[PDB]
RNA sequence: CCGAGGGUAGGGCCCGUGACUGGGGCGAAGUCGUAACAAGGUAGCUGUACCGGAAGGUGCGGCUGGAU
RNA sequence: GCUAAUCCCCCAUGUGGACCCGCCCCUUGGGGUGUGUCCAAAGGGCUUUGCCCGCUUCCGGAUGGGCCCGCGUCCCAUCAGCUAGUUGGUGGGGUAAUGGCCCACCAAGGCGACGACGGGUAGCCGGUCUGAGAGGAUGGCCGGCCACAGGGGCACUGAGACACGGGCCCCACUCCUACGGGAGGCAGCAGUUAGGAAUCUUCCGCAAUGGGCGCAAGCCUGACGGAGCGACGCCGCUUGGAGGAAGAAGCCCUUCGGGGUGUAAACUCCUGAACCCGGGACGAAACCCCCGACGAGGGGACUGACGGUACCGGGGUAAUAGCGCCGGCCAACUCCGUGCCAGCAGCCGCGGUAAUACGGAGGGCGCGAGCGUUACCCGGAUUCACUGGGCGUAAAGGGCGUGUAGGCGGCCUGGGGCGUCCCAUGUGAAAGACCACGGCUCAACCGUGGGGGAGCGUGGGAUACGCUCAGGCUAGACGG
């Protein structure tokens, strides 16, 4: 009738609410520099991709991300913009 | 070492892959005689290059596909419809082996 | 890590350890790497104690910690020694 | 048979039939009487032998011959059974073990007495 | 443990004198002497042909019981001969010859087989110096088979090593009377002995 | 006709047990190379190459013993079994290390090799392994 | 959205069990007849068919493993 | 509501790495480089312009893994047809990573008598048991791998789990309760109960080896090391040794003279299993400590559960024997009793009034702290026959043709080298097995060494035969 498993558990749900918290907003600042891409709208697109470039890379520095999940989202997310973008250019500003 | 093994296109009914038909011979562990057996294998094929009898080589590459774990690597002999005959011969010779 | 580890066998009340290069996490008589000499910890016979230097060395060089016990019978050998 | 017969058909590996199969690969079962009597056996021989017929703890029931002179086994009998016919009495498979359970072993036996549950006398 | 009954009955069985008492064996009174035939109610009725399993199974009882050990160390030191290399019926017998109790007999140490093996489990025999108080103890090319200091001044074996002075022991054998002790020089060959068993037939007993 | 070699073989074999000074075997090269071991060996006195109705057969001239005392005086028979290994139905491949004596020596296996035809004593010589055409003692 | 499983409905396989019923094996000295073994007193056997308390009988065609 | 930090974020720096678009090498996503963007941190202890443990980013090594492929892997065909995420493609999601692994759409595919699908059974191998080998049988102990952790589902944390002694939920079951409500998961070590023919101590200690954490002293460690019960198995040992009569008594047999048990006993002497006394272990020298340099190398110290056991020495009592069998196979026979009864029986068979076969007794044979029995595996069984069998009448030729698949195939020349043969090389873990040697007094048990293969990967070679391709022939075959 106890452990230090128990503690173990009671860190398991600081680190998974830490861990949810940081991908959340991983998804969202992402996904919102495709949608402005589309659009091109380049500076807006390129001005919140690298946000999303930022949080992605801070999430693998720990636990939250693998090092290659990160490289993985990071090839993911500028590719589609030079594309969307390629559509109605004008790349203004720069990030790649 | 990648194994490579040698057959024949029997099926190029598919999107950019092929059915090979791969023969060997081997000593029956028991009682010494030599004996053929026989396997099919879906080759990727991203140049729909290769069709019926086709005698091609494949090699053993990363998987493509569930079953598709081989790329046709080179053709060595095209033409021979002679073998499909054999290979659909036998399957259809199956219905006559039905209850 | 790899640890160098001395794997008991012999019998009941006969010890005899072989000097083995094995991972920390395999059970102490599970399959290891490589024997790398012997020992007898009651000196029975003539040879109790006898250690591949060379390889002892090499295992020592690319990363294996040995035992507070297996150390004293590498030093024992002169594995450590100038 | 031709070589080529032999690759497509083979040699078919003999199964044997065991002879005790009320036993289910066990050496002993227990089982208690319901039926204890006496019956005939077969020609050329005459007698009143003692049989039980035994239900097993293994779910089948089956006759059992009761060895030796004199027995104390009745209904509701508690017994252990062995594997071993009796030749000349047709579907009597199996053996009563003497001094086992509520079989009693066989009194002033003097020679075997380990094949009939009795002990030894000073 | 070993056979501890009657011994003259044994030789009565197999028709032939096993020296299995010592003293006794050299004497008119040796029952071996007196009634020449097997023990029991029916010794005195005419023998019939016995079975080719019978001739085989004398002679490996024959075998057996002169040198008083259980059938299990006769089979176990039967088949470490057997699967040696080739030649059967001497090693097995070499092998016996190689028993410490039946050494210290050889020696000249006991008279009896049966008081040789008491020698050893009373621990009165020492082995290069050391106390080796087991029978089936295997003496090897080049011991010292000795008595033990704390037992070479008992009555025992001076009388035995006194009539010992008389005897010559085996060549493959050495004695040294006053020191007692011997030396086991080399295990023995085939005609070294002329022991009265067929050592083929007890192959041809355990080849059945 | 499915085996031309084991047709050799018996053809043979038939002769020998009526006696004959000899008989006819269609001619082919290996079967010359089989020939071939069987004189140098004793077992036949030679062969020559024949022409039996116009087609190339081989004449095998065959060998026995001396006549014999008692009833049946027919003589002991040099080649005393030929026999048939390697079949069409069941090829047989030893290597070196797996080639049988023949009757503890007294007799002889023949066999093809990459290095021609052999005897048993032949083929360890070389050291190499073939297939076990036939025994014969 | 998927989802353990719960529910409804309809199938397939297997095991056990059932009034009664079919024949089967076995069981020292039951009742009936005598089909087969000798040409077994109608040569026998045979596929089939039909009949009869029972073996069996008879038809058709076939076999000799049928006698003189 | 307060509060610390190797906890948490932001900025900075970028050795560096990551990503995107370019070019270069290479060739599946391998390596380079340039532009843009993006990501580092943590401090603590002592003797202190100095070390030590920690931290961060990148590279490499090493070890441990993941995934993929060839090949091998049981019974039923009285299971013959199976398949919609089904097979492939495009895009994407997902992951460390390939993939129908997952989703959308597109195409109509995938599999199967070389046994698909279904049903049965089963963890698999090193090995074990048998066998002349071939083969058969088996997978407990030990080692490797896999699978599961009451029955299912799920993810979270993390290098790593979808986690036996972690979490969530559903189910079955059980338990506490103050009756409002709550809890549990021995296929860890003991132990209980149930089932069963049947399977152990609620023991001791971390001293050793090994694991975790720690600078370290050390702490935890039912891993383990040992002790306990069980003839379950194997091995070793004892219950005595020598003497002792033409031979006690008792018992058995007898032709009534005698024969047997039987040197067996008694009895004389000798030794001295047990038990009594004393001494008393190896397994244990490292970590630490000193000088040196917290190194190398020297030297010092403490630590034993088993155990006051093994063993050594001294004393010292003649000190458990039983079980099966005696008609043939098959080793060992007479008397009585019984009278197809009572009973025996692995098979052939014994018993009906002179039974070496039932029961007892004398005697005898075989083993011996065992001996018998039952069950099961292999052998004998060449009785599934590859080694190594058969089919007129013993079981066995299809009622007969025709023909698909398949098996098999004449003579001569050559090209290849698939089979096949050879050489080299890698792999074939440890244990086991076998041989040599050695340590426990021997042995079982155990250490050390030696020696091999088959099979597969690779490199080189041979070309008779089998294969293939090519060319020629006419003896097979077919036609006029
Ligand atoms: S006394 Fe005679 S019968 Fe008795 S054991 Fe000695 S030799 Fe044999
Ligand atoms: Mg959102
Ligand atoms: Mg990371
Ligand atoms: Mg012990
Ligand atoms: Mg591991
Ligand atoms: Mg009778
Ligand atoms: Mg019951
Ligand atoms: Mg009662
Ligand atoms: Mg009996
Ligand atoms: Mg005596
Ligand atoms: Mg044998
Ligand atoms: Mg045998
Ligand atoms: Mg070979
Ligand atoms: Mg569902
Ligand atoms: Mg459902
Ligand atoms: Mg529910
Ligand atoms: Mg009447
Ligand atoms: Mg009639
Ligand atoms: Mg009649
Ligand atoms: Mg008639
Ligand atoms: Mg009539
Ligand atoms: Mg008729
Ligand atoms: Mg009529
Ligand atoms: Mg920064
Ligand atoms: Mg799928
Ligand atoms: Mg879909
Ligand atoms: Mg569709
Ligand atoms: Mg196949
Ligand atoms: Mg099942
Ligand atoms: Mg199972
Ligand atoms: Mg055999
Ligand atoms: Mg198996
Ligand atoms: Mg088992
Ligand atoms: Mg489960
Ligand atoms: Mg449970
Ligand atoms: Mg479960
Ligand atoms: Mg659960
Ligand atoms: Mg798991
Ligand atoms: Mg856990
Ligand atoms: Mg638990
Ligand atoms: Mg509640
Ligand atoms: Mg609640
Ligand atoms: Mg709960
Ligand atoms: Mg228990
Ligand atoms: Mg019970
Ligand atoms: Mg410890
Ligand atoms: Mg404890
Ligand atoms: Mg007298
Ligand atoms: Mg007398
Ligand atoms: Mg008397
Ligand atoms: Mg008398
Ligand atoms: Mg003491
Ligand atoms: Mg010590
Ligand atoms: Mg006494
Ligand atoms: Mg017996
Ligand atoms: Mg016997
Ligand atoms: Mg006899
Ligand atoms: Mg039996
Ligand atoms: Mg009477
Ligand atoms: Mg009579
Ligand atoms: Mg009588
Ligand atoms: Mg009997
Ligand atoms: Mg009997
Ligand atoms: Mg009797
Ligand atoms: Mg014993
Ligand atoms: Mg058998
Ligand atoms: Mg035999
Ligand atoms: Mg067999
Ligand atoms: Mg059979
Ligand atoms: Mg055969
Ligand atoms: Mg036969
Ligand atoms: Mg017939
Ligand atoms: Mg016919
Ligand atoms: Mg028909
Ligand atoms: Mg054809
Ligand atoms: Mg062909
Ligand atoms: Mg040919
Ligand atoms: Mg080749
Ligand atoms: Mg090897
Ligand atoms: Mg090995
Ligand atoms: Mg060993
Ligand atoms: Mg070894």
């Amino acid at each position: 009738r106890n452990l230090s498993a128990l503690k173990r558990h009671r860190q398991s749900l600081k680190r998974r609410l830490r861990n949810k918290a940081k991908k959340s907003a991983i998804k969202t600042l992402s996904k919102k520099a495709i949608q402005l891409a589309q659009e091109g709208k380049a500076e807006e697109a390129l001005k919140i991709m690298r946000k999303a470039e930022s949080l992605i890379d801070k999430a693998a520095k720990g636990s939250t991300l693998h090092k290659n999940a990160a490289a993985r989202r990071k090839s993911r997310l500028m590719r589609k913009v030079r594309q969307l973008l390629e559509a109605a250019g004008a790349p203004l500003i720069g990030g790649g | 070492p990648k194994k490579v093994l040698t057959g024949v296109v029997v099926s190029d009914k598919m999107q950019k892959t092929v059915t090979v038909l791969v023969e060997r011979q081997f000593p029956h562990p028991l009682y010494g005689k030599v004996i053929k057996r026989s396997k099919k294998y879906l080759a990727h094929d991203p140049e729909e290059k290769y069709k019926l009898g086709d005698v091609v080589e494949i090699i053993e590459s990363r998987p493509i596909s569930k079953r598709k774990r081989f790329r046709v690597l080179r053709l060595v002999e095209s033409g021979r419809m002679d073998l499909v005959e054999k290979y659909l011969i036998r399957r259809q010779n199956y219905e006559s082996l039905s209850k | 890590m790899v640890k160098i580890r001395l794997a008991r066998f012999g019998s009941k009340h006969n010890p005899h350890y072989r000097i083995v290069v094995t991972d920390a996490r395999r059970k102490r008589d599970g399959k290891y790497i490589e024997k790398i000499g012997y020992y007898d910890p009651r000196k029975t016979t003539p040879d109790w104690l006898k250690v591949d230097v060379e390889r002892a060395r090499y295992w020592l060089s690319v990363g294996a910690q040995p035992t507070d016990t297996a150390r004293r019978l590498l030093r024992q050998a002169g594995v450590f020694r100038q | 048979p031709t070589i080529n017969q032999l690759v497509r058909k083979g040699r078919e590996k003999v199964r044997k039939k065991s002879k005790v199969p009320a036993l289910k690969g066990a050496p002993f079962r227990r089982g208690v009487c319901t039926v204890v009597r006496t019956v005939t056996p077969k020609k050329p021989n005459s007698a009143l032998r003692k049989v039980a017929k035994v239900r097993l703890t293994s779910g089948y029931e089956v006759t059992a011959y009761i060895p030796g002179e004199g027995h104390n086994l009745q209904e509701h009998s508690v017994v252990l059974i062995r594997g071993g016919r009796v030749k000349d009495l047709p579907g009597v498979r199996y053996h009563i073990v003497r001094g086992v359970y509520d079989a009693a072993g066989v009194k002033d036996r003097k020679k075997s007495r380990s094949k009939y549950g009795t002990k030894k006398p000073k | 443990g070993r056979y501890i009954g009657p011994v003259c009955r044994l030789c009565r069985r197999e028709g032939v004198k096993l020296y299995l008492k010592g003293e006794r064996c050299y004497s008119p009174k040796c029952a071996m002497e007196r009634r020449p035939y097997p023990p029991g109610q029916h010794g005195q009725k005419r023998a019939r042909r016995p079975s080719d399993y019978a001739v085989r199974l004398r002679e490996k009882q024959k075998l057996r019981r002169i040198y008083g050990i259980s059938e299990r160390q006769f089979r176990n030191l039967f088949e470490e001969a057997s699967k040696k290399k080739g030649v059967t019926g001497s090693v097995f017998l070499g092998l016996l010859e190689s028993r410490l109790d039946n050494v210290v007999y050889r020696l000249g140490f006991a008279v009896s087989r049966r008081q040789a093996r008491q020698l050893v489990r009373h621990g009165h025999i020492t082995v290069n110096g050391r106390r080796v108080d087991l029978p089936s103890y295997r003496v090897r090319p080049g011991d010292e088979i000795a008595v033990a200091e704390k037992s070479r001044n008992l009555e025992l074996i001076r009388q035995n090593l006194e009539a010992m002075k008389g005897r010559k022991v085996g060549p493959w054998l050495s004695l040294d009377v006053e020191g007692m002790k011997g030396k086991f020089l080399r295990l023995p060959d085939r005609e070294d002995l002329a022991l009265p068993v067929n050592e083929q037939l007890v192959i041809e007993f355990y080849s059945r | 006709l499915t085996d031309p070699i084991a047709d050799m073989l018996t053809r043979i074999r038939n002769a020998t047990r009526v006696y004959k000074e000899s008989t006819d075997v269609p001619a082919s090269r290996f079967k010359e190379e089989i020939l071939r071991i069987l004189a140098r060996e004793g077992f036949i006195k030679g062969y020559e190459r024949v022409d039996v109705d116009g087609k190339p057969y081989l004449r095998v001239y065959l060998k026995y013993g001396p006549r014999r005392q008692g009833p049946d005086p027919r003589p002991e028979q040099v080649i005393h079994h030929i026999r048939r290994i390697s079949k069409p139905g069941r090829r047989v491949y030893v290597g070196v290390k797996e080639i049988p004596r023949v009757r503890r020596g007294l007799g002889i296996a023949i066999l093809s090799t990459s290095k021609g035809v052999l005897t048993d004593r032949e083929a360890r010589k070389l050291g190499v392994g073939g297939e076990l055409i036939c025994e014969v003692w």
